[PDB]
């Protein structure tokens, strides 16, 4: 969802191909990567 | 000896007819036909240079006896902070002329003289962002006075340079964007590399979905990463006595980026 | 088809 | 007298074949085969420069009768704010040529001429962060116009300079980090510095686990702290007429920080 | 001795019928028949002088019973900074008249008289760039007052000199471009040299891939370099008691360029 | 007296048969046999001039009973800003002919006359960078019209002068590099000077590491520094009644550099 | 083994 904002505002051709790049090309990053620690890796 | 020859083969570069290259080549044929000046833009190692280089080899000079060569496409990479005499010297030397020491005006007139007569119709300027702000006025006059499609190639640093000069931006608005690639055509491109580029005696099976994962993570869709990882993985594996690239070497390479 | 970078120069020459 | 000659060596500098240096030399051999441009990074005094110099020496110039020398590895350290002319001057002078007066264009063409024929295959740029932002273009042009592996060496200060140009960043992405030592590797290193470097008149037995706290507290695992401490203590001990580094001397030196 | 005879042979020069020679001769036959003044321009060591020299031998003097010789082609190379008198001396000596010492005017009048009397119809001036500016006025008057095609032969330095005087520029607008060798034409040239120039007891197979790569890199397509490399390599091979050019001898010569 | 006789000897110059001398001689013998023009380039005071002198003494004029001498090698050093008449005067006087008063044309024609008949095979022009740019045309004409190997000698300043004229650059493309001494070769050269040049009553032990350290720092591999330091050090040492060089005198001299 | 910068300056230099 966040990638779609930076995708369109740059005038990129809209597609799943380009959208996926704007996913992978911070407070919430630290928070989410803490929550990544999960019992599915530990049980 | 087997190894040293194959290592020297892998150590050199190669060209592969990717769909991005084919797409650019058709687009450049349209621009050259229309005499339309334009820019090619995209992130580093997306393959812009290799694609533009392949275009000039496909449209090689034609010689006829006792004339200067007919050279439809001229390709130059300027040196950093290229001034006008540097630019003129690049073009005249590509056309197989020796420059004679003289003023900028003399270099200009001699370049205009040989851009005619050699019949140039496209000028590709690779990393045009190296051009000084003053030399862009001579680039524009080549595009405007002669019937020549000037193609500026660069990263988004080129877009920063030209947006600072209204008259350059407006002449070079038409553009093609080079993209990073992922998924299906990436999987095809990885397979194409192990088929056509690595040429190792035994199959590396880089087509394998788990091998494609680690390559996806490291190459990040840049063809210039994909090529350099596999070539480096080949040289290590061959030197370690292995007929094959496999994860034990491939992930040692992939972790190095 | 393979298209070796040296063969492109040999074809271009 | 004996004591002044020991001081004359203890105020000097030496090379110790740490496993860190060995690891770099295997890596630089792989990069030099692949012509792979890359970077060496790591904190100050971690031993990078001494490891790079040791690689230059073991791959010294080979003389050939009446030819320019074959110089497989060129090592340079730019002066601060190194421009293009400064870079070209240092490369050509390293190859034992004299620069003439001339333009940057003359210096470039002469440098490319002598990077060929001297058979240069690796260029190590120590303090690569001293290069001016514009001169990386010439460094990049060397890396791709010639089959030369360029190795940029710096601290993390270099990575800030690199990431300010994505064309540099994407060419030098492959890297090796020199880390601080710890534990048994530090213990073996501290043992080596007693029994190989100092070679002092009477042993201090620097395997001792407790005084290793004194070293660690000053040294933090920097080799370029460790090598400094022992030479300070040994010169003081031999100046004071102590045949060993005593605890009273080590802690006094280690207290200067 | 056979070796001293073979060295004496390879030491010299010979004329090879290259296609660019035939191109020039056919073009000079047109200009001589139309009586039309023109220039031959091409970078150094491309073979312009050998080709013009071959033309005067093809059109040697011709005789009639009890008459002076008709000499359709005069070929002169001026000495550096050639003034009028030295031009007139060069021409009259070629026509085999020892002009008695005298004024520039006396030399001029005698040169006009013998250019008329000997029936000269083409005057090739090789290295015309060596003429003083004041001397081109005398060259133009020969072209204008007599029915003579004057051919100025030179490098791109001649094109620069000619542009400095509108009256010379506009009289010598027509040009032939003498070019470098490349591609299959280069490979055909290498094979002709092996069979026709070197004539060694055993075939060297210089057209083969590795040999052709060495020659292409070292000669860069100059026929002057091709001739000088292969003759010295032939002399070195025979001096060593070889029956052919060997790859090692060829690279040893090629490494000196 | 002993002292003044030894001082008068050491004050002078002599030729030591260094390997780099033999290397040049074999190369010049190849170039002379092939009549190939070339250049000799190397840093100042590396020994080029002495090695070229040694060659023309090994190939001195040969008498043949009232013929002019057969003189296969001519050696000249032009004076600064050598014009063409100066060049012709240099060559003519070397062949033992007196220059009669006349024009540049008379000097040229007389020089061209005596280069033939004397049978000159090779002309070595030392300090070829002292030639005026217009004088290179006459040097090229000697190489072109006579079958003569012309050898230009100079420092890297010659390599810049030559590159200012494509016609000169393209004729003298083949080169030999004169290098500085280093390593084991320098240690042997020091040994030879002690034995063959200085010839003091008592061994100076200049092979010793402490002596080599002084010599290597001050000489920097220049054979000119090696000679002029060791002669001056020997002269100083004998003047003090020493029968050898010693470290103190050697350091006292070496400190002036 | 250990090396001296001053030896390496002569030995490799
Ligand atoms: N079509 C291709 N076929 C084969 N190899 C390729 C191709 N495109 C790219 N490469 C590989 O990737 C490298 C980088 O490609 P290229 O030089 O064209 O990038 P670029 O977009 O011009 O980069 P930059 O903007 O950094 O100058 C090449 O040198 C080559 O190793
Ligand atoms: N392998 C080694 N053998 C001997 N001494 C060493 C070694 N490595 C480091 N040193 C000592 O520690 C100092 C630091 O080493 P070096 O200069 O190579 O580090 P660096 O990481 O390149 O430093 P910087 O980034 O600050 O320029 C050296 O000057 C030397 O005194
Ligand atoms: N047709 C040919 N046959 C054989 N050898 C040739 C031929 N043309 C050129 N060469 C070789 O190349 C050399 C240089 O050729 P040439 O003298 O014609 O050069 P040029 O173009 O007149 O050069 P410049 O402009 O430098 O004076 C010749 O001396 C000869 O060795
Ligand atoms: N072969 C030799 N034997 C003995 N001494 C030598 C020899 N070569 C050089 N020298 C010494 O070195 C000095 C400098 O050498 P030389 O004059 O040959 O230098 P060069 O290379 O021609 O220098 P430059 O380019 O500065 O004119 C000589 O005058 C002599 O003292
Ligand atoms: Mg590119
Ligand atoms: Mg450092
Ligand atoms: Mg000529
Ligand atoms: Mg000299």
């Amino acid at each position: 969802e966040a990638a779609s904002r930076r995708l369109r505002t740059a005038g990129k051709t809209i597609s799943n191909q380009s959208l996926l790049q704007e996913v992978v090309d911070e407070r919430q990053k630290l928070e989410q990567t803490v929550l990544r620690s999960a019992a599915v890796d530990e049980s | 000896e087997w190894l040293q020859a194959e290592i020297a083969r892998l150590k050199g570069k190669s060209i592969v007819p990717l769909q991005q290259v084919k797409t650019l080549h058709d687009w450049l044929d349209g621009k050259r036909k229309a005499r339309k000046s334009c820019r090619v833009v995209g992130e580093s190692r997306t393959g812009k240079t290799v694609a533009c280089d392949a275009y000039r080899y496909r449209h090689k000079p034609q010689q006829e006896a006792g004339r200067p060569p007919t050279v439809p496409v001229v390709y130059i990479r300027p040196h950093q902070k290229c001034g006008p005499k540097d630019l003129f010297k690049k073009i005249t030397e590509y056309l197989k002329y020796r420059v004679t020491k003289g003023t900028v005006s003399d270099f200009r007139d001699r370049t205009i003289e040989v851009l005619k007569g050699c019949g140039v119709e496209m000028l590709i300027i690779d990393e045009a962002d190296r051009l000084k702000p003053e030399t862009f006025a001579d680039v524009r006059d080549i595009a405007e006075d002669l019937g020549i499609a000037v193609v500026l190639v660069g990263t988004d640093r080129l877009d920063a340079v030209i947006k600072r000069d209204e008259q350059v931006l407006e002449r070079f608005r038409a553009h093609l964007r080079f993209g990073k690639l992922s998924g299906e055509d990436f999987k095809n491109t990885v397979e194409m590399w192990e088929q056509m580029v690595l040429k190792l005696p035994v199959s590396s099976n880089l087509k394998s979905k788990e091998m494609l994962r680690i390559l996806t993570s490291a190459t990040e869709g840049y063809i210039g990463r994909l090529d350099e990882i596999l070539r480096e993985a080949a040289i290590r594996s061959l030197s370690r006595g292995l007929k094959k690239i496999d994860k034990a070497v491939l992930q040692e390479v992939a972790k190095e980026y | 088809e393979v298209w070796d970078y040296e063969q492109l120069r040999e074809e271009y020459g």
